[PDB]
């Protein structure tokens, strides 16, 4: 009946979904083979003996992290061609990512997705997870909206790509990259949820005192919030929330979808020992600007559209108590033509906590996804150090020949300047 | 051997199908009129 | 005899529709097996009103399950009393409806109706004559407003002389769910006034508030505002199942709401509603019967009907009672509220015997008034709508779905005009 | 008294009808080694009908197993009540027919139909008086079309006067297998059409339409649907074997549907038909037997009857069951469905009551139906027959055994006429 | 009763009889020396005390790789004078091939096959394996089927012959032997199945993923085609589909006699659990275009017939639901005079895997023989090839003076431009 395809694109894509389906595989009960010791059907497929195979297709030009996923622990869990591999990385460049290597590589992926698709009819959507600042993950995975679009038209596509900082961005033709792959997702995305690699070092320097976590932990964190997301398709709850209205909510006009997201209580065994788990505060935690998922501070942002998604032993009476006490709250202003600004959705299964991970057992959860003027911000610093460094012509010989014409970049320049403009008069 | 009649003289399927559940999570709920506990 | 059709549908329907046949099983003596225990002539004398002999001995109810999707259907026969009803009552959608109303009424409610007819004209036809249809859906969501009203645009025209009974839930003021709520409300308010014969009102936040007051629980789900609705749903067709003093049936209740059929929306109230803390302690009379009634704590509309004026009103009084002690004090209200009646009115209310007191109870009493303080609540609906609406804003899913955009300006003027004629009667 | 000669023919037929020798055994108690079972005189007053005493006590079936390759013959004989069958009734052929009308009609149907006119002779003459024939086959094939409709055209004329009732399967059109289908549909259609005296359509989606919409069978095998068409060869002669208040036959369908000798093609319909999910939720009356009959849902053959006329009908009933509704039901539906009974035949539909309904059921009812919807089913396998004949594909294995061209015009000719013919009484 | 002659020639038939045999004698329980410890009537005969025994001819010229047959393994299961051994090599040369060393051998032939067709009536027909671009294959195997079909001209003469690929043709006069081969093959032979090898190479270079496979996997691969063919002949099924059904149901002109076949799943062990191989994800696979085992690109063509068989635990439901959108599909094509296009074969009994080959324990397989407007294309730059090579009398004297005469390259040369506008006539 009902599932989902997942797609990671590059090896941010790569990382994070290797943790993304271990949780998926402990949420449901698959073994590192794929048994189960029925919601697994929204995500994991059937094939027999319990072999419950993923739904899920692998993109890296470079093989270095895609063939070791296959020398790990998770052989026989993933079908050998879902995870598909190149030779060559695109190595931080758009026009590697499209006219060079991806037209090779694309070809194979979409009969692998057309061949995972056809299975079984009930596919929601798409779930896009790629790096803009990279080559493959923002070069191949423009080619590959371009090709979802010209054959699954209708059929919703969600992502969760990882835009870089205004400090820890660990490359320099990022400014290239990232604004290359705006003119891809403005109009091929139907809803854009942003992502921050400081913005997850800071949660977990603070509401879980790690001093010294690495990339891996940062994908506990959003494996949470995908399984959260994904709470209401597999479990049962009291307010059903599926992917068409993640768009119908949050989405008031067609070119502004650009969203972010929270997720609380992300708290230690160290620390739920001593403060009570309540659905009033945790959805409190959940509106702090320092709680944010991707680093843009909502005090000059104005809340357009929210979703709430509680998951646990979450009673509907205190959902809607706390959630009045919100907008009684001054500091979290919300637009006047939009009164009215939530949508919330209950699930009964508690959150699932990995051994030897960083969260604990705790049995009530928000998952927060909410459309704000924010991310203007995040488009402005965009703006500034990208003209900076365009004016003076510098690590352009390799887009120029490499395929791509300039001019490219001016009408991509205008594209980004346009959502600048969208954003502010939708924000009067 | 070939397939057997999945029908018997009653005229009527043989085999039931279960149904595609959602992993039901069951809510304790009683009120009004002596609203128990 | 008269045969009463109910229709169950969107989410919201099915959990306050399966509590519903969980009391009416209750006060029926049914088994949730479909069998028939209690041992009294006064359970089923009269049960063709809702139920069908189905040559195994078991009652099936004549009540089909209708969402556009299985997430709902799964629940109900889960859970108990779900093996009451019969699976091709049950009609399945698979995409769903994103509580959007479009969505439900134009792109793939379309495909679904042709079914879900055939499964009306069923159970209508293998009947002689059937007595009404009993409609209750959602309009905050999607799969209820407008998959749900294109059903009630649908059987109103094979039926026009009959009875089209709906019990809507509105979207509520304070508590803030399905966002895209006035767009929905709105655009099936003005399309199911020329249509409908009568409608009452729910709001979750009046089910809240008597939960804070008369009730006093803490933890209220959503199974407990179910078996408000229902105690009262039951309480307003129990003179149809059941014999009395004085008789009466919905047609009974048009007759005696409806002075013109532009207005008909209705208030519910039910008494008596205490804890055990007062299950003891209060007086079951005749007093507070009718005293709670008229309250607007008790009310379950998030409406003070003291703003408003009552225009016409009746009463479901139940159970072996005095009835002077009932038609009297009914008197005594009109002459001490005579500020909160209407003017031009004398003898606003409807009485009837239902000689039958509910199980667990020995007298009760359901409220179905006419007020014109139900004008506030399409106040608060035109305002947010219009917010909404000034400015074009979560439009591109009403336009892009196969529905123009003149639609909604007579949307809101019909409703507009609604509230314009509401206050020439206050 | 009479005996009806069940002649059977093609890998379609000889598993068609293992499934209706094993369905009237079970309704006259035939063990499958041949004894008699269920000691009652109602269950064997009649069996000369079907079987013949064999001195040694079975019963041995008057079935003419027809095939032209040897293999469909062997597994059925080696699956249970393939047994019951004469050795001899059966029919071997070594090379059979490639899906070909011509090596079916004229070369390999030749030297095989002097055995199977032996056989029908021997055990028709051993009769005292016949009552008809059943010849049940495929016209999507090349031995069941090619000389099974040969063994009608001589038993035709030198058997002038009895009955010839088919239950002919036409191929699928939407899903079509046996790529030269319409070259066996079309041009034995015509040939069988001034040699039939009854005729029964049976479409393979129409079967799969009753297993999925009223059956939901999850995996419907061949036996599943072999069975369900094995309902009406049952129920069609369910007089023959027993009596009745109101008594009929075949000769009764054939005097009671065809107002010309032209129109004796029929649709099928069967009620009830739930699954057991809803089951015990069926009520089992006969209003709501003749409405869920009288649905395109049900019927056994894929052509839409809300698209045309029923020019003529009839409804042979089984069970104990009250002589008024055997016809006050029928005047509801044709008061109401006025728009699909033509006007010139007054009271468009004769019925009969068998009084022993199917085991397992207390009442049940079977349906032939001379509508003019086949119209639409003739001229639908005509737009295959005539593009693939306009550009001359595989024609060679047609024209390459004693044949020319002339009478596949003379085919297109004499069906056309009867499109036209159904053309001017819709 | 029953029973088929399968007839092989050249060094390529004779090791493609060694794979469907040992397939055959692998699923019918037959030892090395024929013992059991009636289906088996079609390819093995009774004799003796419960002895199998095969029925077919063996024909090579060169000795050199028959008589390594006849002291291998399976020399006690066949006859001695059922594998006929020349003296001389035929070495590429139509001329000698047909005419001048291939005529002492023919005697013995006809000998043995008369010999072996006259034990019963009723035989289901000849099957023909040969090397098109070989020179007993394409010589012996012209003169063979000359003197077959005036002796046995009303029975079924089914072929399987193996044609060079457009890259892959492993000699340099593969333009003669094919062509001259052609111009008999149009004219007495009721069936035509192109088996190309370069085709089924990249089949187990990407589904197999073999990439140093040799003629044995090439060989396998064969076998199960033609064990999935005579499936329904052998055993029972729901419902049959005999040889005499596939040129009334693929050929619906005398000439055009010309078709293709493909086989999934060919999925290997590895692959195989990991995959519900459905009635439809087989079917889908099997009508791929890259899965085709002749390289014949069929979106340039028009199916103007296809036949379908499949093998296992197959319910005709999701059989008719399957190919229901197959028919839908805008990628795939009929010509507008066949609006139908299929025949449909099932067998009950599952496909038996070979131990140490190359694929897996399947439940369930589909072979499809499709007859297409896109021949036209392997004679189309057969057309080019020729021309480039004759135009200059290269190679013409090892015919000329070798038995055949100048005029019969012209008039091979005309019969398949012949062939060329008959095939484009269907086209229109
Ligand atoms: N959150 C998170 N971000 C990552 C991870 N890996 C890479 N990134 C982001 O990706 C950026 C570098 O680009 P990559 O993702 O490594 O490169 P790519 O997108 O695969 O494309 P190529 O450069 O061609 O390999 C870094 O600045 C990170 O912000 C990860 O595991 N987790
Ligand atoms: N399908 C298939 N074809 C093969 C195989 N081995 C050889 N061939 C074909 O055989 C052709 C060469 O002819 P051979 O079979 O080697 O020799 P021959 O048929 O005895 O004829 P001569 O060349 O005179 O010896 C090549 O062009 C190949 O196409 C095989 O294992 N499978
Ligand atoms: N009266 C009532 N209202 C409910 C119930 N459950 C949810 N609601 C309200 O209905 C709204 C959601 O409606 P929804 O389920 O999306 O309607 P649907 O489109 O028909 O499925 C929320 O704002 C809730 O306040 C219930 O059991 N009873
Ligand atoms: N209803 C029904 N149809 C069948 C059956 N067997 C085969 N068919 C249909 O008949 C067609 C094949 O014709 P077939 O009977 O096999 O050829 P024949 O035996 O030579 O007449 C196919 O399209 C099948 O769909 C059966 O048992 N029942
Ligand atoms: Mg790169
Ligand atoms: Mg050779």
């Amino acid at each position: 009946m009902r599932e989902v395809i997942s797609i990671h694109v590059g090896q941010a894509g790569i990382q994070i979904g290797n943790a993304c389906w271990e949780l998926f595989c402990l949420e449901h009960g698959i073994q590192p083979d794929g048994q189960m010791p029925d919601a697994f059907n929204t995500f994991f497929s059937e094939t027999g003996a319990g072999k419950h195979v993923p739904r899920c297709v692998f993109l890296d030009l470079e093989p270095t992290v895609v063939d070791e996923v296959r020398t790990g622990t998770y052989r026989h869990l993933f079908h050998p061609e879902q995870l598909i591999s190149g030779k060559e990385d695109a190595a931080n460049n758009f026009a590697r990512g499209h006219y060079t290597i991806g037209k090779e590589i694309v070809d194979l992926s979409l009969d692998r997705i057309r061949k995972l698709a056809d299975n079984c009819t009930g596919l929601q959507g798409f779930l896009m997870f790629n790096a803009v600042g990279g080559g493959t993950g923002s070069g191949l995975g423009c080619l590959l909206l371009e090709r979802l679009s010209v054959d699954y038209g209708k059929k919703s596509k969600l992502n969760f790509c990882s835009w870089p900082s205004p400090q820890v961005s660990t490359a320099v033709v990022e400014p290239y990259n990232s604004v290359l792959s705006t003119h891809s997702l403005l109009e091929h995305t139907d809803v854009a949820v942003m992502l921050d690699n400081e913005a997850i070092y800071d949660i977990c320097r603070r509401n879980l005192d790690i001093e010294r976590p690495t990339y891996t932990n940062l994908n506990r964190l959003i494996a949470q919030v995908i399984s959260s997301l994904t709470a209401s398709l597999r479990f049962d709850g009291a307010l059903n929330v599926d992917v068409t209205e993640f768009q119908t909510n949050l989405v008031p006009y067609p070119r502004i979808h650009f969203m972010l997201s929270s997720y609380a209580p992300i708290i230690s065994a160290e620390k739920a020992y001593h403060e009570q788990l309540s659905v009033a505060e945790i959805t409190n935690s959940a509106f702090e600007p320092a709680s944010m998922m991707a680093k843009c501070d909502p005090r000059h942002g104005k809340y357009m559209a929210c979703c709430l998604m509680y998951r646990g032993d979450v009673v509907p009476k205190d959902v809607n108590a706390a959630v009045a006490t919100i907008k009684t709250k001054r500091t979290i202003q919300f637009v006047d033509w939009c009164p009215t600004g939530f949508k919330c959705g209950i699930n009964y299964q508690p959150p699932t906590v990995v051994p030897g991970g960083d969260l604990a057992k705790v049995m009530r959860a928000v998952c927060m996804i909410s459309n704000s003027t924010a991310i203007a911000e995040v488009f402005s610093r965009m703006d500034h150090k990208f003209d900076l460094m365009y004016a003076k012509r510098a690590f352009v010989h390799w887009y120029v020949g490499e395929g791509m014409e300039e001019g490219e970049f001016s009408e991509a320049r205008e594209d980004l300047a346009a959502l600048e403009k969208d954003y502010e008069e939708v924000g009067i | 051997s070939p397939p057997e009649s999945s029908l018997q003289s009653n005229f009527v399927p043989s085999h039931e199908e279960v149904g595609r559940h959602k992993r039901f999570l069951v809510n304790s709920r009683d009120s009004l009129q002596g609203n128990m506990i | 005899m008269r045969e009463i059709v109910h229709v169950q549908g969107g989410q919201c329907g099915n959990q306050i529709g399966a509590k519903f046949w969980e009391v009416i099983s209750d006060e029926h003596g049914i088994d949730p097996t479909g069998t028939y225990c209690g041992d009294s002539d006064l359970q089923l004398e009269r049960i063709n009103v809702f139920y069908n002999e189905a040559t195994g001995g078991r009652f099936v109810p004549r009540a089909i399950l209708m969402d556009l999707e299985p997430g709902t259907m799964d629940s109900v026969r889960a859970g108990p009393f779900g093996q009451l009803f019969r699976p091709d009552n049950f009609v399945f959608g698979q995409t769903g409806a994103g509580n959007n109303w479009a969505k439900g009424h134009y792109t793939e409610g379309a495909e679904l109706i042709d079914s879900v007819l055939d499964v009306v004209r069923k159970e209508a036809e293998g009947c002689d004559c059937l007595q009404g249809f009993q409609i209750t859906h959602s309009l905050g969501g999607g799969t209820g407003s407008g998959m749900g009203t294109l059903l009630i645009s649908k059987v109103r025209e094979e039926y026009p002389d009959r009875i089209m009974e709906t019990f809507s839930v509105f979207p509520s003021p304070k508590v803030s769910d399905t966002v895209v709520e006035p767009y929905n409300a709105t655009l099936s308010v003005h399309q199911l006034v020329e249509n409908a014969d009568e409608v009452q009102v729910i709001d979750n936040e009046a089910l809240y508030d008597i939960c804070f007051r008369t009730l006093k629980l803490t933890t209220p789900t959503y199974g407990d505002l179910n078996h408000l609705v229902s105690a009262a749903m039951s309480g307003v067709t129990c003179c149809l199942r059941f014999p009395g003093q004085l008789n009466s049936d919905l047609r009974k209740l048009a007759v005696n709401l409806i002075p013109f059929p532009r207005l008909h929306f209705f208030l519910i109230g039910f008494a008596p509603l205490t804890s055990r803390g007062s299950q003891q302690y209060r007086a079951l009379s005749v007093p507070e019967l009718t005293q709670q009634m008229f309250d607007a704590k008790n009310m379950m509309c998030a409406s003070d009907p003291r703003h408003g004026r009552y225009l016409t009103a009746s009463a479901m009084f139940r159970g072996r009672m005095s009835t002077k002690e009932v038609d009297e004090q009914m008197l005594n209200v009109q002459n001490k509220n005579s500020s909160y009646f209407v003017e031009w009115i004398p003898n606003n209310m409807k009485s009837s015997v239902c000689d039958i007191p509910p199980k667990g109870l020995k007298m009760s009493v359901t409220f179905v008034g006419n007020s014109t303080a139900i004008q506030e609540m399409f106040k608060r609906v035109s305002d947010q709508f219009t917010a909404m609406f000034r400015r074009k804003a979560f439009l591109h899913w009403y336009t892009g779905e196969g529905m123009d955009e003149m639609e909604f300006t007579e949307a809101e003027s019909n409703m507009n005009d609604l509230v314009s004629e509401y206050q020439q009667y206050q």
